[PDB]
């Protein structure tokens, strides 16, 4: 028996973070750059 | 080559030594510093350069399995000595 | 968007488990304070479960909602059966926690961090 | 300020948080918070101790690996007092007794031991210096005690002229003289909590303004010494001369000193907190003098 | 051999010089059996062996009475062996170092150190690097 | 090993059990802790020839998973039904 | 005066080392050691160490493997119970300072931020001959102490 | 309903009647550290030290299982003589763990004697594993790929003079316990566990057998060379705490049997596989070849990649079956490793095999299980 | 070839034949069915269908999966139902061991087995404790191996190593206490992975 | 091949019988119990002399760290840090430059011995055989700091036990 | 040089006991109960 939800998928309540490590932090999404080296 | 700075404590063969002000010299009261007497630098300077009769020599350091990977040491250059880059061991050709 | 629901099945459901949970929590208090010779009151006690429910007054996913009610019921079971100690229910409080500046010009003193 | 103490972290126990702390009288009951108050920070201590070192351990987890480093002094000894201060950049003196013994009186422990421990760290270059004095001191009371305390307060003051002097009231908390005192058994007492005192030396050492000053930590409360008693003794569910003569003294008003608040520290009633020292020897609160 | 376990008895205050020295061994190491000297290191530590004896009792070691400044008669720690008689003593070979000295290094530890734990001697831990980042230092002569 | 005849006859009494065969402190049946150095065999792939590596690669055979259904007659059993165990002729019963 | 407080403290020190009941935290892997140091081969009864005691007859707290963050409370209670004189051996490198597991969320990094340490017995286990020489290091330590001769000077 | 609050620590909480046990909660975590997340950030070679840790008296057993599931992935094999040196001390192995099952089995309910005399014999099992490891205990000698080195000369022989003796040790331990009148009852009909009971559980190894059911992972799901050697496999037919006792000491005998075997049929050759890409070149190599410079250099920094895939490997080892899922990504560290204890649904099983029994008989039930903790909380 | 590991044709074409047969019977539930090279049968399956696929390879008579060998499950991050449920089961009548997969998010509830295997019970609280994905009609679901009061599920892809608090005894409370982690030495992170392919088999197309 | 541990019938027979009734009322196994710690009394026990007598140990035992020289004095670690990279519980810490002299060698080399597991892979691993676990066992500490290793430390126990060190590694080497 | 390696002797190690041997030992029961018999009946007189 499937329910509908609308709203946007927000787990931050139930992940257990600390607040300060989820509004104060800056996540990088990339693809590293090749090691020059090789 | 142990030496002592102004305010007695010993250098290492690193060259550490607390500056005057460094509170950090504090863990030595009532206690010792850990130095270690004999600086590999001047040791390996008191062993003699070898005398070979040929352009390239071979150093694996001395007891076979025992010593250090073997490595080729090229002696063209007139002005200065082959040294072994594993342990410091100089050559130079006659 | 349709989804398989944990318990409520909307918003109004998952309230009536949310109020069922703090009337739970809400009498425990005194019996917690009592029972772990807490040092706190029964009113700093009742505070701190107002506090830890209002924190997610915002969230509007009755699943989410869901497992919340979950968690706070397994910490309650954990206090009533006395499987936590008096170290665990303290935890809450942090009272060796020194306070952590607010305003910029604190944060700024004290170090990089935002 | 010299590289190595420039504070670093967040003030936790493996930070750097810039105090090189020497603690005399740190095996006493206001030394164990005092030294855990600055190893809670990462603060490097020094703790010389007269007692044997078994009486030392409580201490040791009070620090990360290195924070506390102990030695051996003498009250008497003044090579022994600059090798613990030669590096620190502030020292406090937290020595006494609540009673003489054989080899040091009143006049050793609170003038002589105070007054050399002031000058040699003059002498070393220390920056910090805070001594523990007593609210009643004064050079007419009846107790001895706070006789000394005074002369001792008056000798620091000229040694070491930027000596922060904290003039605390009857301390209560679990390792004191005071509740337990009477729980082991005219005047108006106004006692002061023992978390709030080491609160307000740990921020004499950081405010700039305190160097030089003289202050009375005093808790909010005023109370009847009866009144006192006997809310002890319902909280609980049931010595020498000069204690007495010190139990009897009225707390002094000091307006013109200033006090906890002055240095960010909100003091603590001790209805709040008697629960907790009184606990273990086992309810209308005592009233107030406005 | 009721008589014959009580002369072998007998022969061990004999085979330990006395009765003070049979006293000596009994109070200083609990044990009062003669084997044969194996050796004797400079700091005084003697050595015994007695291959009738199960294996784990048939070498040991009597440890010197004085080492490097230390009263040791009642002291005893078992990092007073130095190390050329360590692995004979604890079986890491069959040949002890009268036999097979070790051989002869110039930064070898001419005396050896026991466990200096808790005294004036005790290591002490630092960091060997140097100053990384150098601060600049302003000038001494004003012109602000 | 040193027991008197007295006491080595009562305890093998006492226990039931020739003790002296089998004791458990060890005497000189053990090896001697120095010994001859070995000389250690080398494995298959010692050899000057035929044998590149490309012939004997373990890990570059395997393979990613066979895919039998993906959602992009007889019955069986997942293998066949176990053998019944035979008894020890060995000692069948403790 | 002098003469027999020096005595007096060799007699007491040489009561509480020749007499030292340990009560064993049996954590991890390290306690298997233990149970070798208390076999015939080494037998520590032999040195007056009874084999297990209860913590309130127990001089020295031995912390014998991983201290988690679920264990430490309860490792606190029983060394707050202990009478003294107590002490504390470390024994093997997790609880010296957490060991191989020193970067877990689970983890006490060092039994020594729950209570104050004597002896550190390094080692993943340390041998049952260096838990041996751990316990007679304590012994000299106890030795050592001169608690009378402190008191009188007061 | 009285209730009462209280190999590693464990905490029971138990609801009582007069004598009886209604529930038994275990209540475990102890000694949880997170060794499965501390993998995720460990070469292969680097995790393999872990598995000494786990069951923390089976050492090899542990690694014996984890090295074939890297070497499943691996799509190598070890060499013949790897493979009977594993099974040699994987049998040694065993002996050490019951020997410390059964004893502080009996030493927990007051038959301390035992323990003694076993642990002397612990103790020189634990001088072949320092013989062939340098360490007592924690050997990491047994590696993906064979093992680390070569037996030294003169351990063989000494093995024998071990096992040549060993049955009459335990023919003492059974004068004390097997027809002792007290021990019969302490664990005759106690914590009884029916054959279908014990397969839904999730039951394995002797809590298995003990109740007739005829399971060995070395006759059915045989490694390394476990084919090769003859032994029996012991039956209980009660179920209960004293067949499973008799099943452990008849098992001890088996590894005697099977170790005989092996030090007679122990083949020539080298000990890890000759592939430099898996298995590190000798020293002697590794400083006059550059390959093998090149390849010891990389296996000791980055490790050998093992191909992406997920195994489940398994072994009878001595409380059971363990085994490990193993994840590869492709990369040299493993994605996921989750280690399969058998002491973990044992210890599950303790509410269901106390009903209908007295708090003493707990110990008992606790110690037919063989629980070390090490393996249960990982 | 000494070195390699033989195969087993006889068993790879015996686990493809049975991958065949459950998937025929069960095709409600079954989205995959593959063998591996060294020979371990995987079922894929819809959640939904985790008490009947799990119920039939207990009690069919040509499958006897009587023993729950394992059950845990693996984070995934880049996938949207992140959480890979794993079941390895034992089959003592037939000598064969088969593995059942379904997947799951954070808020997706996934049935109990403990009607199917009493053994699940624990690996199930294991689950919970260590990724956070709770299981419906559980009998007691709870933690199993975290402190009480531990935030966070700690065997996720995103949850720190050395975790978010510590522990240490302090002296003017008297307790324990939780505090925010700090390191002395922090852990070093290594980029240990070649830029060059090692296995060309599993290359992934572009 | 399988079997039974306790598969038998009592025999009813009335000498049978008797012989229970016998055992039961005379404690005959209680007795027999007690000769074997009686025997076991007048058995030499298998304890050793510690500290005057030690444990067997072999040449491969994994204790105490330590690093090497060449004959010369000079170093044998070259900073080539795979020790470092090795290392199961991080315990190595590593910093190098050019030496005065231009050799490649350590200003850091720190062993967290409350770390490290005393597995061995670091002397597995030195290409040189510059660090080694040596044989001492007995270094326990009365602090935790006194048990965190520089390179100060650690190259005074390779100068204290190289006589030990290398003859263990002679005996062992042809075994690596 | 010949391979030299921990090996067993030729021919194999000899053999190695591992069944259980707990020997029989005392008298009947019907012995046992007559020799308690008569002593009761010694003590007795
Ligand atoms: C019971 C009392 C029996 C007294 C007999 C003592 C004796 O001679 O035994 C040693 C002697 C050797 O026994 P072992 O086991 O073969 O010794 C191994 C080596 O052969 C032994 O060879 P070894 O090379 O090792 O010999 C060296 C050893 C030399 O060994 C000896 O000489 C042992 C000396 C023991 C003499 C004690 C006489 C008894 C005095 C009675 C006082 C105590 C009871 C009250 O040197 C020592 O260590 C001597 C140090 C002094 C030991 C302290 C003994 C003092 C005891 C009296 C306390 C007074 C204060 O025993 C025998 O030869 C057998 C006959 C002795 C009678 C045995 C009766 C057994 C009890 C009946 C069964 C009841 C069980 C219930
Ligand atoms: C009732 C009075 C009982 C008096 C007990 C006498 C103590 C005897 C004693 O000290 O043992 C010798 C001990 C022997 O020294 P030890 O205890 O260090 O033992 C050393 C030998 N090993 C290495 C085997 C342990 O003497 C002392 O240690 C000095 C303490 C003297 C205490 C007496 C004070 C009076
Ligand atoms: C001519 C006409 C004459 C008339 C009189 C004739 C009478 C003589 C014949 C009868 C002899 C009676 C024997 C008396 C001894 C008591 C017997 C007894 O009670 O033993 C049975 C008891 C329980 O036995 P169990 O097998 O567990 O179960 C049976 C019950 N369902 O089992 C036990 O008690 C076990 C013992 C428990 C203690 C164990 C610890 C010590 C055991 C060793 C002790 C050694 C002997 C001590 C001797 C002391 C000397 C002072
Ligand atoms: N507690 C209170 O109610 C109040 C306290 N104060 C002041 O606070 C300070 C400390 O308070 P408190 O902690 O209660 O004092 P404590 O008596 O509790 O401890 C005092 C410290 O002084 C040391 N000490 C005492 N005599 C000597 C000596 N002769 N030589 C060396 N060290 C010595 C003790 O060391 P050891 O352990 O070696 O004896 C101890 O560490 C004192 O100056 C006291 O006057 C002021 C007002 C009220
Ligand atoms: S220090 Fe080593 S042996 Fe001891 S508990 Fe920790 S991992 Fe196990
Ligand atoms: S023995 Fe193992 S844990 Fe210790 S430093 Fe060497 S590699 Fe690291
Ligand atoms: S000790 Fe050896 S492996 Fe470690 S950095 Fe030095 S040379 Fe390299
Ligand atoms: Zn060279």
């Amino acid at each position: 028996q499937l329910i509908t939800v609308d709203e946007k998928l927000d787990i931050t309540t139930i992940t257990g973070v600390p607040e300060e490590h989820i509004k104060t932090r800056k996540a990088r999404i990339f693809v590293p750059a090749r090691n020059n080296m090789q | 080559g142990v030496r002592t700075s102004p305010t007695g404590e010993k250098v290492t063969h690193t060259g550490q030594v607390y500056d005057d002000g460094d509170y950090r010299k504090v863990r030595f009261v009532g206690r010792q510093k850990e130095v270690n007497e004999n600086f590999a630098i001047d040791l390996i300077a008191e062993q003699p350069v070898s005398q070979v009769g040929s352009r390239v020599i071979s150093c694996d350091g001395g007891g076979g399995a025992l010593g250090h990977p073997r490595v080729y040491i090229n002696l063209d250059k007139e002005t200065k000595t082959g040294t072994c880059g594993y342990c410091g061991l100089q050559f130079r050709q006659q | 968007t349709s989804v398989k629901p944990i318990f409520s099945r909307d918003m109004n459901e998952a309230k009536r488990r949310v109020r069922e949970l703090y009337r739970a929590w809400y009498r425990e208090v005194p019996n917690t304070v009592h029972l772990f010779q807490l040092d706190i009151s029964v009113k700093q006690g009742r505070d701190k479960v107002r506090e830890m429910f209002k924190k997610n007054a915002h969230i509007t996913d009755p699943r989410v909602v869901d497992l919340l009610v979950i968690k706070g019921k397994m910490e309650l079971e954990e206090t009533i059966k006395v499987w936590k100690q008096r170290t665990h229910v303290m935890r809450f409080f942090h009272e060796t926690e020194a306070p952590r500046p607010k305003d910029f010009l604190s944060k700024f003193y004290v170090g990089h961090d935002p | 300020l010299h590289h190595a103490v420039i504070p670093h972290g967040k003030g936790g126990r493996s930070s750097v948080s810039g105090i090189v702390a020497t603690v005399f009288g740190a095996t006493g009951f206001l030394g164990r918070y005092v030294v855990n108050h600055l190893g809670r920070m990462g603060s490097q201590v020094i703790v010389p101790h007269r007692c044997e070192p078994y009486d030392t351990m409580h201490l040791r987890p009070m620090g990360d690996l290195g924070q506390i480093i102990f030695m051996d002094w003498n009250g008497r000894d003044k090579d022994s007092i600059r090798r613990a201060v030669e590096h620190s950049s502030v020292v406090i003196n937290l020595v006494g007794r609540e009673w003489e013994t054989q080899n040091f009186d009143f006049e050793d422990v609170f003038v002589k031991i105070p007054q050399a421990i002031a000058q040699v760290s003059k002498e070393a270059g220390v920056e910090k210096f805070i001594h523990i004095s007593h609210l009643n001191a004064d050079i007419k009371s009846s107790s001895k005690y706070l006789r000394s305390k005074a002369v001792g307060e008056k000798e620091v003051r000229e040694t070491f002229p930027e000596a922060t002097i904290i003039k605390p009231a009857e301390i209560f908390g679990r390792e004191d003289r005071f509740l337990n005192y009477f729980a082991n058994i005219k005047t108006v007492k106004q006692p002061v909590y023992i978390v709030d005192v080491t609160k307000g030396i740990i921020n004499a050492i950081k405010d700039p303004d305190a160097r030089g000053k003289t202050f009375a930590f005093v808790g909010p409360s005023r109370y009847l010494l009866f009144d006192l008693v006997q809310y002890v003794f319902a909280v609980a569910h049931r010595t020498t001369r000069d204690k007495v003569e010190r139990i009897h003294t009225t707390d002094k008003i000091l307006p013109h000193l200033p006090g906890l608040e002055d240095l960010g520290v909100e003091a603590t009633p001790l209805e709040l907190k008697a629960i907790e020292v009184l606990r273990r020897h086992r309810v209308q609160p005592a009233k107030t003098i406005p | 051999e009721l008589l014959q376990v009580l002369k072998r008895g007998l022969q061990q205050v004999s085979g330990h010089g006395g009765l003070r020295g049979y006293l000596r061994v009994l109070f200083r190491a609990n044990d009062v059996r003669v084997g044969t000297l194996v050796g004797e290191d400079k700091y005084g530590n003697k050595y015994y062996e007695d291959n009738k004896q199960f294996f784990g009792r048939h070498r040991w070691v009597i440890y010197t009475t004085e080492m490097n400044g230390k009263n040791t008669f009642w002291d005893v720690d078992g990092s007073m062996v130095p190390p050329e008689w360590h692995r004979w003593l604890h079986c890491m070979t069959d040949d002890p170092p009268t036999v097979k000295p070790p051989t002869a290094r110039k930064f070898i530890w001419t005396n050896h150190k026991f466990n200096l734990s808790g005294t004036p001697q005790q290591y002490v831990p630092y960091s060997t690097t140097r100053k990384k980042i150098q601060e600049w230092v302003p000038p001494s002569t004003p012109y602000k | 090993a040193s027991a008197t005849r007295f006491i080595q006859w009562l305890r093998n009494w006492a226990s039931g059990r020739d003790l002296q065969a089998k004791l458990q402190l060890r005497y000189q049946e053990i090896s001697k802790r120095t010994q001859p150095p070995p000389k250690l065999p080398v494995g298959p792939s010692h050899k000057l020839s035929n044998n590149y590596y490309c012939t004997r690669d373990g890990r570059r055979e395997a393979m990613p998973p066979s895919i039998v259904m993906s959602s992009q007659k007889k019955a069986v059993s997942p293998a066949p039904p176990i053998k019944r165990w035979e008894l020890s002729q060995d000692e069948p019963y403790l | 005066g002098e003469y027999v407080v020096a005595k007096l403290d060799d007699l007491i020190n040489w009561a509480r080392r020749s007499s030292l009941w340990p009560m064993t935290f049996g954590l991890a892997c390290c306690a298997v050691e233990m149970m070798h140091m208390a076999a015939p081969r080494y037998d520590m009864d032999r040195f007056g160490v009874v084999f297990r005691a209860s913590p309130r007859q127990s001089d020295v707290m031995i912390v014998a493997g991983t201290l988690t963050n679920k264990m430490a409370p309860a490792l606190r209670k029983v060394y707050d119970q202990m009478p003294e004189p107590r002490y504390v051996v470390s024994m093997g490198s997790c609880a010296n300072g957490g060991g191989y597991y020193h970067y877990s969320y689970s983890v006490v990094r060092g039994c020594d931020r729950i209570v104050p340490v004597d002896i550190y017995v390094p080692g993943c286990p340390p041998t049952a001959e260096a838990l041996l020489y751990g316990i007679l290091q304590l012994q000299k330590k106890i030795k050592r102490e001169k608690r009378l001769r402190i008191w009188y000077r007061r | 309903n009285l209730t009462l609050n209280f190999h590693g620590v464990l905490r029971l909480v138990m609801e009582l009647s007069g004598e009886m046990v209604r529930k038994c909660d275990p209540h475990i975590g102890l000694l949880h550290r997170g060794t499965e997340k501390l993998i995720e950030y460990k070469t292969y070679l680097q995790a393999l030290p872990y598995f000494d840790r786990l069951d923390y008296v089976s050492m090899m057993c542990n690694e014996q299982a984890y090295s074939l599931a890297v070497e499943k992935l691996l799509n190598i094999r070890p060499p013949p003589r790897a493979q009977w040196i594993r099974v040699l001390f994987g049998e040694i192995t065993r002996l050490l763990n019951h020997i410390m099952a059964v004893t502080t089995h009996a030493l927990d309910i007051g038959a301390m004697t035992p323990f003694f005399w076993m642990f002397e014999e612990r103790e020189k099992m634990f001088e072949f594993y320092e013989r062939v490891s340098g360490a007592r205990m924690h050997a990491a000698y047994v590696r993906p790929g064979g093992v680390h080195q070569d037996l030294p000369l003169g351990l063989m022989d000494d093995i024998y003079e071990f096992s040549k003796n060993f049955s009459l040790r335990i023919d003492e331990l059974e004068e004390m316990l097997t027809n002792n009148r007290i021990w019969r009852n302490r664990t005759v009909d106690i914590g009884i566990v029916t054959a279908e009971d014990a397969l839904n559980y999730g039951f394995s190894g002797v809590m298995l057998r003990g109740s007739g059911i005829q399971w060995d992972l070395r006759k059915t799901q045989p490694y390394d060379v476990y084919d090769q050697v003859e032994f029996d496999v012991p039956i209980g037919s009660r179920g209960d705490c004293y067949d499973r006792y008799l099943c452990r000491v008849e098992e001890m005998r088996q590894s005697i049997r099977i170790i005989s075997q092996c030090l007679n049929k122990m083949p020539p050759g080298e000990i890890k596989v000759d592939d430099a890409k898996v298995s590190p070149p000798k020293r002697a190599e590794m400083k006059t070849s550059m390959e093998s410079l090149i390849h010891h250099f990389k296996l000791y920094t980055e490790g050998y990649q093992v191909p992406p895939g997920a195994t489940y490997t398994a072994i009878e080892a001595p409380k059971g079956e363990f085994g490990v899922y193993l994840v590869s990504d492709g990369s040299s560290r493993p994605y996921r490793c989750k280690i399969k204890a058998p002491g973990f649904a044992h210890l599950a099983g303790l509410d269901k095999m106390s009903k209908g029994h007295m708090l003493a008989d707990v110990v008992a039930i606790i110690g037919t299980q063989d629980i070390v903790f090490g393996e249960v909380d990982r | 070839r000494p070195t390699v590991r033989p195969r087993n044709d006889v068993a790879h074409k015996q686990l493809s034949a049975f991958g065949e047969y459950v998937a025929e019977i069960l095709p409600k539930y079954v989205q995959q069915v593959q063998v591996s090279c060294f020979n371990e049968l995987e079922i894929c399956i819809h959640p939904d269908g985790v008490i009947p696929v799990l119920t039939f390879l207990r009690d069919h008579s040509n499958a006897q999966f009587k023993s729950l060998a394992d059950l845990t499950a693996v984070d995934i991050p880049t996938r949207q139902n992140r959480f890979e449920i794993v079941y390895n089961l034992l089959s003592l009548r037939f000598n064969s061991r088969i593995r059942v997969k379904t997947y799951t998010d954070e808020l997706t509830p996934i049935e109990s087995s403990v009607p199917v295997y009493k053994a699940a019970n624990w690996y199930e609280r294991e689950i919970w404790d260590m990724f956070g994905v709770f299981f419906a009609n559980h009998p007691d679901l709870r933690r199993i191996l975290t402190d009480y009061g531990f935030e966070g599920h700690p065997f996720r892809k995103d949850f720190p190593l050395s975790g978010y608090v510590e522990l240490r005894y302090d002296d003017e409370v008297k307790r324990v206490v939780a505090e925010p982690v700090e390191l002395a030495q922090e852990f070093r992170k290594f980029d240990l992975n070649s830029p060059w392919e090692a296995f060309p088999a599993y290359r992934q197309p572009p | 091949t399988y079997k039974y541990v306790n598969l038998r019938e009592p025999s009813m027979d009335m000498k049978s019988v008797t012989d229970r009734a016998a055992q039961t009322l005379l404690w005959t196994e209680l007795i027999r119990g007690l000769g074997m710690t009686l025997s076991y009394l007048f058995r030499e026990p298998a304890t050793i002399n510690y500290p005057f007598e030690k444990g067997p140990l072999s040449p491969r035992f994994r204790g105490e760290h330590a690093l090497r020289r060449y004959p010369s004095g000079e170093e044998r670690c070259i900073a080539c840090k795979l020790c470092e990279a090795v290392c199961p519980a991080q315990a190595i810490t590593i910093e190098a430059e050019p030496r005065a002299d231009g050799s490649r060698r350590t200003t850091r080399y720190d062993i967290d011995m409350t770390k490290c597991i005393y597995c061995g892979f670091c002397q597995e691993a030195c290409p040189v055989d510059a660090i080694v676990e040596g044989p001492n066992f007995e270094f326990s500490t009365e602090t935790h700091e006194e048990l965190l290793y520089n390179k100060e430390k650690l190259l005074n126990n390779g100068d204290k036990w190289e006589a030990e060190i290398a003859a263990n590694i002679q005996a062992d080497y042809l075994y690596r | 040089s010949k391979v030299k390696q921990d090996m067993p002797p030729v021919g194999g190690y000899g053999p190695i006991d591992y069944k259980r041997n707990l020997p029989r030992r005392g008298l009947s029961g019907y012995s046992m109960f007559a020799v308690g018999i008569g002593a009761l009946l010694f003590g007795y007189w």
